[PDB]
């Protein structure tokens, strides 16, 4: 019904927090950050597409992939 | 669109970027209007601006120095 989430901000581990579950979003995960809009975000993803990756997820409706048993992520700027 | 996965400096787990040009013209141009990353970093790949980049199966693989 929720599930965990732990991401990078450019460099942090910011502590896993709480996310609720009804397929957590990119919107759902972006509106818990303030002064966005130049943000940009990426998603480990179990996808060796021809072993895991950071996919970018840019649509606030996009399901967030699921590593483990979280949304392990990582957010950085640009400039 | 074409998928390219590059590995950043030395990081364990590379990045996954779609990159809205389909493989017949995917250039570096492309790649840092994407990226958009500070200068000056290098790119290499698995095999310019208007020099194309290697791709089988429409996927580019590169590596990225600071």
């Amino acid at each position: 019904d929720s599930i965990v989430v732990a991401y990078y901000f450019c460099g942090p581990i910011p502590d896993r927090t709480l996310v609720r579950g009804r397929a957590v979003t990119l919107g759902q995960f972006k509106e818990l950050l303030t002064k966005k809009g130049s943000y940009r975000y990426y998603f480990k993803k179990v996808s060796d597409e021809f072993g895991v990756v950071f996919e970018e997820v840019r649509e606030d409706e996009a399901v967030l992939p699921v590593f483990e048993e979280k949304i392990i992520g990582k957010v950085e700027k640009v400039d | 669109e074409t998928k390219v996965i590059y590995h950043l400096d030395e990081e364990e787990t590379p990045y996954l970027v779609k990159i809205p040009v389909p493989a017949e013209r995917i250039t570096l141009g492309d790649f840092k209007s994407v990226l958009q990353r500070p200068a000056g970093a290098k790119y290499f790949f698995k095999s310019d601006d208007n020099a194309r980049l290697p791709c089988f199966n429409g996927r580019v693989v590169s590596w990225l120095v600071s």
